[PDB]
């Protein structure tokens, strides 16, 4: 969170597994595997996305014809903010502790 | 010398004409703690009870091979079917129990079978339904058949909205032969129950 | 072991030959060996 | 042997019940890992062929005997007679990656090129039948795809084969008293 | 030196401005194994997670005693509220957590209180709301208040369709005083969670 | 896991923080010595080809994944399909020494001739980018040159590969909600 | 060791196969293993 020292806010991030529509309100997304944090002295929050799947490995290439995206959604909301208008939340992504890839191909760099 | 009264959870099922329970394909469950779920599974002990359903009416005009195929899980309007609309990935076994109550003066028999992934069958294929977990019912000997199977499947947890692994199949091997002293029409019921369900992954609420 | 017929060791190690299996922590041979036999009642000669 | 007729536990009334004795029986030719690892022909397309094992025909030996199992695990090695260069691609890559040569091509060496492929599926065990979408199999049930200029005859065999949950196996229906076919004779 | 991140089940709640959790009326749960249920109770571990709700908008024109009373349990449209329509007798604690996020330049404070059996209050009675499990929120110090209470009640298991034991109460003690550099309007949210629910007695299905 | 947001030390908020546990993870297919020693095609000229590894394309696998490193060390072995005789020349010899046959020629053996070359550069470690002259690489960053009558297709692979100082790696930009391409399917 | 799959010893010795390395007288595996985890404050159950 990159806001000033007087702007305070709290957020949540939830993981909606596939099977129905992803949630559009933080009330509806309270029933996911979620997590909340508020902006204070330590200004960084790291949330590890769980790997839930039927099969043991999931495809890193989303299917060309199949347009439902049946691996999952991840939603992040704001719940409230105090005088945090126009202020930012820069996000990042990293590999997890137990993240491992498999079966290299060469599918031409898009 | 006989213990012939089963129960799952807080529901019991006493039969006095049980020829025996047939454990199909395994006597014990698989490792439920998979690596495709990151340890976020949990057992729901409140899904383990029976639920009754109707199958068909075995009458005297039914020839060989009047089969009935209901896909498990079917519409459970209780605790178990709440988990289908509230959790994405789940696995379970089954312990089915069909009843065909006539009397000991009817004849004929109907085979009962739990068969995985069953679709597009032939009537010429019905001669080898014995390979699956099966148990015969004839009114001269018994009234029930009690089959128990574990979770089979392509992968450890399943999405039951897009997939139905098991299929309870009852077909009639010999036709129902009523007599002067038998029962005219018998009705086939069944009470099915899950065993040790394990859900993983909470859906968002529909609101 | 399969349909192999070689007494020599393989050239490629084990993991450039097959896919390695992973443990985590059969039936019909136990089913066919628990078959009842003999009779059911008192037999004679 | 008189039994309980409906309990469906196995009973084998042997030949000692009316005098006599049984002999030593050997079952190597009916082993599931021995009977399945031999080459079978499938029909190829012109260029792109997904290496699914359920495109083996239902009249052949290890196609009708693979459908005995509900769930199977087996490493595939193929043998393909082609011209040009034949690129194998693992499971679930985009089909535009068949043209790239960084993927494991085999250059043309006369007459044919056989090569051993690993089990690349994400699932723990593949399957021969699946009621998911009412062909009627997922796109994950394949060993990948091979692409050449024109394949002529590509052959499958499946080794280290493990099978689970048997299904019925059918022999063809006689119209006579017994199906008499012309057996080989001098 | 501070562990200030709570979680219930598979949902977490990290706050960096926690003055402390207040255990109201007990630090440990009662004997759940009563004689009025014959041992037919069972713990549902899947009801323990948070669920968010909105309370009111504390603005600068609110005088002393603008109170808000929501009866727990309220309409839970997830796993916990399924147990209300599927089991007759159930008991649970609560561990509430209200948030009033402004900034450190607003003033005023609002008291938060978990109070049992609360109805028919006066504004002259509001001077002694401190007796209950309470925790103040002022923006000069904190943003949250985290209260935890066990199951109180006239008897061990409760029928939640005809009875609501607890009542989350927030009232405003000093009015919100915005400044040139504060936040104009703050909104009060809350995420509530049950603790160790125990249901007993299955309803029949509605079908 | 709440952290100090700007210290840029590594933090891994694992999945145990909200219940659960982690599994054993295997990383052999992402090893830098395993992922780089496979053959890649480059476009050849007619006769003279300097054996620079930065003439591998940027869309291929081990060309876009070699540019992940700033500094790399790897022994090269080539595989070239040609006609005539193909003379390899070490680093920094005059280009008139391509015609002489005392240099390691390979006579034409059908169809192609693969041969293992050593690291002949003077530097301790080569590099993939260099701001020295404002192509834009020194003439010392090569494994040498090969010269035949007409090369048709020459292939690189790089083994015992050591990489240093990673650089950014880019996947192509979706214009849709997600880049959906036609995956392989039966 | 690389992408080799042979259990037999090489035919050419070591110095007609590769270029020999010379000593004189790693990081990101130490960087990724010093990663902070757990929490930052006093957690509850």
């Amino acid at each position: 969170f990159t806001g000033p020292t007087d702007a305070k806010a709290r957020y949540m991030i939830a993981y909606a597994p596939p099977g129905m529509e992803p949630p559009k309100t933080p009330e509806a997304a309270a029933h996911c595997i979620h997590a909340e944090w508020d902006t204070g002295l330590n200004s960084k929050f790291t949330f590890s996305i769980p790997y839930l799947s039927a099969a043991d490995y999931t495809y890193t290439a989303s299917d060309v014809a199949e347009t439902t995206n049946v691996q999952g959604w991840v939603c992040l909301f704001q719940i409230t903010h105090g005088k945090a208008d126009g202020d930012a939340l820069v996000v990042l992504a990293s590999a997890g502790k137990d993240f491992e890839l498999r079966l290299p191909v060469d599918a031409r760099t898009q | 010398d006989r213990i012939l009264t089963t129960r799952n959870g807080h529901t019991t099922s006493t039969t006095q004409s049980s020829v025996g329970v047939t454990y199909g394909y395994a006597t014990a469950e698989d490792f439920v703690s998979g690596p495709n779920t990151s340890g976020l599974e949990t057992r729901v002990a409140q899904a383990e009870r029976f639920f009754k359903t109707h199958l068909f009416d075995w009458v005297t005009s039914d020839p060989f091979g009047r089969c009935h195929l209901l896909e498990l899980p079917t519409d459970h309007k209780g605790v178990y079917g709440y988990l289908t609309d509230s959790y994405a990935y789940m696995r379970n076994g089954w312990d089915v129990e069909v009843t065909a109550v006539g009397n000991q003066f009817n004849g004929g028999c109907l085979l009962v079978a739990m068969v995985p992934e069953l679709c597009s069958i032939q009537k010429r294929e019905l001669y080898q339904l014995t390979l699956f977990p099966h148990q015969f019912i004839n009114p001269r000997t018994n009234m029930t058949a009690h089959i128990t199977v574990p979770f089979v499947g392509v992968n450890r947890y399943d999405q039951y909205k897009v997939h139905k692994p098991w299929t309870l199949v009852v077909m009639v091997v010999a036709p129902l032969t009523v007599n002067s002293e038998g029962a005219p029409q018998i009705k086939v019921y069944a009470n099915i129950a899950p065993t040790n369900v394990h859900v993983a992954g909470e859906f968002p609420s529909k609101e | 072991s399969g349909n192999t017929g070689s007494i020599i060791n393989n050239y490629y190690m084990q993991q450039y030959q097959n896919s390695m299996d992973t443990q985590l922590g059969d039936w019909f041979s136990k089913l066919a060996s628990s078959a009842f036999s003999g009779l059911f009642g008192a037999l004679l000669a | 042997t008189t039994s309980a007729g409906e309990s469906a536990d196995p009973v084998t009334a042997t030949v000692e019940n009316y005098g006599g004795e049984t002999q030593v029986q050997r079952r190597q030719h009916t082993d599931v890992s021995f009977i399945l690892d031999r080459f079978v022909k499938v029909t190829p397309k012109d260029q792109i062929n997904v290496l699914d094992l359920m495109q083996t025909p239902a009249h052949t030996l290890v196609g009708a005997l693979l459908r005995t199992a509900t769930y199977y695990f087996a490493d595939l090695e193929v043998a393909v007679k082609h011209e040009g260069n034949l690129t194998w691609v693992p499971n679930g890559a985009p089909e535009a990656a068949l043209d790239n040569t960084t993927n494991p091509t085999a250059y043309h060496k006369a007459p044919l090129t056989r090569l051993a492929l690993p089990y690349t599926a994400p699932h723990r065990v593949l399957a021969t039948v699946y009621n998911g979408e009412s062909r009627a199999l997922p796109t994950s049930f394949n060993y990948g795809a091979i692409k050449a200029t024109r394949v002529t005859e590509l052959l499958y065999r499946m080794k280290r084969a493990e099978t689970y949950c048997p299904r019925p196996l059918l022999a063809i229906h006689p119209d006579q008293a017994r199906h008499k076919q012309k057996i080989v004779a001098p």
